[PDB]
C-alpha cells in the first residue's frame, strides 16, 4: 500500500534560455516570434 | 447532496432590457458553477466556465459574477435568437446538480 | 523588417524567443525525486497508487488549474505590456540622416534587450514555480498522513495499515480520519 | 471536428434493461482530461445527471440512481456506454452524451487545438 | 566552497564537495558572460542659427545615457541577490541529503 | 611559473624500495582545489596510474599496485615524495608528478590567476 | 575497476582530413573525461576538460562531443606538428584508469 508524487514528462524536444543553463528541454513552450 | 436554487422562473422582457439572474447554493462552492443554454428541443451548449471566464466564440454580451452561496449571469441586450433556458451546474464535490430551470420569453 | 504599416508586431534583432509553459522533461515507481511520469497524461499534477485491489495514475486539478491560471497571467502580461515609413534626406543634410540612423538604431537595441531580458527572467520564476508547487503536494500528504506511513525517500509513502481505494482517495482530496486507522499502525510499526 | 453520436433500441418494456452507446467521430478518445459523461432530461422535467467515467476506467455514478448503472470505454473503437435497468415511464427520457474539459484553458495554453477546450454535447436520443 | 567536517575516533579533518561547487562555478560563469553578452560616437558641430538641432543632438545623446546606466545598474543588483539565494539554497540541499 | 620536477637515484636492483622527490619551483604548494598525482609510463607500454595525495593529507592509491606504496607532502620545502618497493622489469618505467586541478574555470572565476588552472605536468624521469 | 577502450589503434591521414575518435566505458560515466597528448619522448599535455570544454591556449580545431557510456573527439585539419598520441582519462571514481593509446600517422 503505497503513494507517490510525482509530475508529468512526454516526448518533446522543445528547448528554451535560462541563465544557468543553455538548451534546457521543456513539455511545452509558446513562441513569440515570426520570420 | 449539495441543491441548486434559481429565481425567478419566468422572466418576461422587452428588445434590448438587461437581465439579472441568480444562483444560490447552500454551502461554500468556490467559483464551480457553469451556465448551460437549451433551446427547444436541442442540446445544451456551455456559456461561463467556473463563474467567470466565457467560452471562446461566446458574444461580450454575456457576461457573470458572484462567488461563495450566489452567483449572478447577467445579459445586456436581448434578441429574438435568445428565447432558451438557462440551468446553473455545480462540479464542487463529485456529485453533479443542476438548476430546476429559468424560462426567458 | 523593421518598416511596417497597419497593426503590425515590434520588430527585434532576435533569431529566438520561446517561453515556457511547461515542465522540464526527465523522464523515468518512485516520485518526484528521481524523475517524471510518461504515464500520467491527465494532469500536470498527480499521484500514483498500489494496493490490493489495483495500481494506477490520477491527477492534482485544482493545483494544475493554479499552474494554468499563472502561466496564461504571465503569458498575456508579457504581451500585454509591450504593445515608421523612411525618410529622405539630400547630401547636404548628411547630420540629419546620421541622427536619424542614431535614434532608429537605439530604440532597437534597446527593445531588443527588453524583450530577451524578460523572456530569460521569466523562464526562471516558471520553472521555480512548477517545483514550489510539486513541494506543496509533498508537504500535504505529509502533514495529512503524519505518523501511520513511512517515508522511502524520493517522495513516496508506505502504509502501515491497510489502504484501500476509499482510503486512497481519502488521502487524495484533502480528508483523512487520523483516528481510525491509528491501531493497527501502531501494532504494525511496534512489532518491526 | 469531434462529433458525438448516439445509438440505442429505444422500446424497452417496464422491469427489463436498457443499453446505450455513444461513439466519437473525428479525434477519438484523447487523453488529456475530459469527463465523459452521461445526462438524462425527461420531456416535462429538468436535466438529470446520470454519471461519468475517465480514460483509466475510474467511475463516479448518483448516488441516488445506483442501482444497476455499468459505464464502459472502448478504446480502439472509440466508444462509451451506459447500461441501465427497470426502466419504467420515470425514466423513458432523452439521453445525452457530452465530453466536459477537466480545466477552463481560455488561451490555449494546456490543450494545444483550440477546438480541445470545447463541451461538445451529444445530439440525444428518445427512449421509451 | 561547501564541504564537511568530521570528527571520529581516528581523527578529525574537513572535506569538499566538488560536484556542488563544479554547479556553482556552471551558474556563475554563464551568468556573468550573459550579462556581458546582452550588453554588446565622434560628435557634431552647429552654428549659431540651428540651436534646435543642437538641442535635439543633445536630448537624444543624454536620453540614451540614463536608459543604459539604469539597467547596468538594475541588472548588477537584481543578479547579486539571486547569487546569494542560489548559494543558501545549495547548502540547503547538502543538508537535507544527509539527513535523508 | 609554476613548475614541478624530480629528484631520484635511478639505479634499483630487484627486491629493492625506490623513493623519489617531486619538488616545486614558483608559487609553492598552494591550498585551493589540485590533486597532487604520480603517474607512471613503460618504455613500449602505455600510460598507468600510480597514486594521488591532497594537501592535508588525505591519500588514495591505485588498487592493483596497493603492495608497497607510500606518499608525503612537506608543505615547508614545497616537496611530495613517492615510495615504492620491489622493483623488478616491469616497473622500471618512466614516472611523471602531476598537479590537476579539482574544478574547470576557464574564466578565471574561482581560481584568480590564469596559470593557476593549468594542469601542470613534470618533465619525467626514467628509473632502472 | 572500470576499463576504457579505444578505436582503432592507427589513424593515418593526410594533411586538411577530419579525425573523429572514440572513448568507450561500459559503466555511465558522466561527462567525466579529459584528452591528453603526448609528443614522443616528453610529457602529456592537456587538450579537454570534462569532455566538452577546452583549456585555455588550445587551438579552436580541437573540438570534443559525447556523454555516457562513449565520447568522441573531433580534430577538424591536421598539421605536421600533430604527430602524437592521444589517451582519454576519467576521472568518475577515486580509481583513474586511462586509455590503451592511439596512434596517429
Ligand atoms: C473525499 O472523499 C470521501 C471518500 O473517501 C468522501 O466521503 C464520501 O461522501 C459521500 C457523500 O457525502 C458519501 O456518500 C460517501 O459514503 C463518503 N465516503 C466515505 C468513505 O464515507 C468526501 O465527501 C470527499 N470530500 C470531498 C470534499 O469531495
Ligand atoms: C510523441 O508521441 C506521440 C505518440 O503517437 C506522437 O504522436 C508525437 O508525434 C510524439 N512527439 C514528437 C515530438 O515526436
Ligand atoms: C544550443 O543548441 C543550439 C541549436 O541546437 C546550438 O546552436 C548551440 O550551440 C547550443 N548551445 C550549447 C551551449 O550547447
Amino acid at each position: 500500500d503505497t503513494i507517490c508524487i510525482g509530475y508529468h514528462a512526454n516526448n518533446s524536444t522543445d528547448t528554451v534560455d535560462t541563465v544557468c543553463e543553455k538548451n534546457v528541454t521543456v513539455t511545452h513552450s509558446v513562441n513569440l516570434l515570426e520570420d | 447532496d449539495i441543491q441548486m436554487t434559481q429565481s425567478p422562473s419566468s422572466l418576461s422582457a422587452s428588445v434590448g432590457d438587461r437581465v439579472t439572474i441568480t444562483c444560490r447554493a447552500s454551502q461554500g462552492i468556490r467559483n464551480d458553477l457553469g451556465w448551460y443554454q437549451q433551446k427547444p428541443g436541442k442540446a445544451p451548449k456551455r456559456l461561463i466556465y467556473a463563474a467567470s471566464s466565457l467560452q471562446s466564440g461566446v458574444p461580450s454580451r454575456f457576461s457573470g459574477s458572484g462567488s461563495g452561496t450566489e452567483f449572478t449571469l447577467t445579459i445586456s441586450s436581448l434578441q429574438p435568437e435568445d428565447f432558451a433556458t438557462y440551468y446553473c451546474l455545480q462540479h464542487n464535490s463529485y456529485q453533479w446538480t443542476f438548476g430546476q430551470g429559468t424560462k426567458v420569453e | 523588417h523593421p518598416v511596417t504599416i497597419g497593426e503590425c508586431p515590434k520588430y527585434v534583432r532576435s533569431t529566438k524567443l520561446r517561453m515556457v509553459t511547461g515542465l522540464r522533461n526527465i523522464p523515468s515507481i518512485a516520485g518526484f525525486i528521481e524523475g517524471g511520469w510518461t504515464g500520467m497524461m491527465d494532469g500536470w499534477y498527480g499521484y500514483h497508487h498500489q494496493n490490493e485491489q489495483g495500481s494506477g495514475y490520477a491527477a492534482d486539478q485544482k493545483s494544475t488549474q493554479n499552474a494554468i491560471n499563472c502561466i496564461t497571467n504571465k503569458v498575456n502580461s508579457v504581451i500585454e505590456k509591450m504593445n515608421a515609413v523612411g525618410k529622405e534626406f539630400n547630401k547636404l543634410e548628411k547630420r540629419m540622416e546620421n541622427l536619424n540612423k542614431k535614434v532608429d538604431d537605439g530604440f532597437l537595441d534597446i527593445w531588443t534587450y527588453n524583450a530577451e531580458l524578460l523572456v530569460l527572467l521569466e523562464n526562471e520564476r516558471t520553472l521555480d514555480f512548477h517545483d514550489s508547487n510539486v513541494k506543496n503536494l509533498y508537504e500535504k500528504v505529509k502533514n495529512q498522513l503524519r505518523n501511520n506511513a513511512k517515508e522511502l525517500g524520493n517522495g513516496c509513502f508506505e502504509f502501515y495499515h491497510k489502504c484501500d481505494n476509499e482510503c486512497m482517495e481519502s488521502v487524495k482530496n484533502g480528508t483523512y480520519d487520523y483516528p481510525k486507522y491509528s491501531e493497527e499502525s501502531k501494532l504494525n510499526r511496534e512489532k518491526i | 471536428q469531434v462529433q458525438l453520436q448516439e445509438s440505442g433500441p429505444g422500446l424497452v418494456k417496464p422491469s427489463q434493461t436498457l443499453s446505450l452507446t455513444c461513439t466519437v467521430s473525428g479525434g477519438s478518445i484523447s487523453s488529456g482530461g475530459y469527463y465523459w459523461s452521461w445526462i438524462r432530461q425527461h420531456p416535462g422535467k429538468g436535466l438529470e445527471w446520470i454519471g461519468y467515467i475517465y480514460y483509466s476506467g475510474s467511475t463516479y455514478y448518483n448516488p441516488s440512481l445506483k442501482s444497476r448503472v455499468t459505464i464502459s470505454v472502448d478504446t480502439s473503437k472509440n466508444q462509451f456506454s451506459l447500461k441501465l435497468s427497470s426502466v419504467t415511464a420515470a425514466d423513458t427520457a432523452v439521453y445525452y452524451c457530452a465530453r466536459v474539459p477537466f480545466y477552463y484553458d481560455s488561451s490555449g495554453y494546456y490543450y494545444g487545438n483550440a477546438d480541445d477546450a470545447f463541451d461538445i454535447w451529444g445530439q440525444g436520443t428518445m427512449v421509451t
